[PDB]
């Protein structure tokens, strides 16, 4: 091992550091608004097809419960 | 009898009556959970007066009430 080995291998080293890392948090929050958006879209539909068919506002609310013929 | 039963229209209930003068009328009341939240509660009402004369009356909205149907 010579002490020019190790030097190369140290700058080498820095070189393959300080490779800049680029803002990343916009990307995961947009990703979390579309998912958000997306989860909450098709309920929509439920919400305009209950009321269309007449069931109560206060009827139609969220969760796995079967849905009744005046619950949804 | 007409031949149909009250509730035949699931958006709500028939109710004939005429008098023995001949004066009455024909009612189509929506009922709350089977009809729109717009039109519920709503009636609409074929007055017949006792010299045979038909009228539409509708409690809807004005956009909502069918043609040929006074509001």
């Amino acid at each position: 091992f010579t002490l020019i080995e190790l030097m190369i291998v140290v700058a080498i080293i820095g070189i393959l550091a300080a490779i800049a890392i680029p803002q990343y948090q916009n990307y995961v929050a947009r990703s979390e608004g579309a998912s958000a958006l997306a989860t909450i879209n098709p309920l929509k539909t439920t919400v305009e097809e209950s009321l269309s068919r007449g069931i109560a506002g206060s009827k139609i609310k969220i969760g796995t419960t079967a849905s009744t013929a005046t619950e949804t | 009898y007409v031949g149909v039963e009250p509730d035949a229209n699931k958006l709500g209930v028939i109710a004939v009556a005429i008098e023995d003068s001949g004066a009455g009328d024909i009612t189509f009341t929506f009922q709350t959970g089977t009809s729109s939240p717009k039109n519920a509660t709503k009636v609409i009402t074929l007055n017949r007066t006792a010299d045979g004369v038909w009228a539409c009356k509708s409690t809807q909205d004005p956009m909502f009430t069918p043609k040929g149907c006074d509001n």
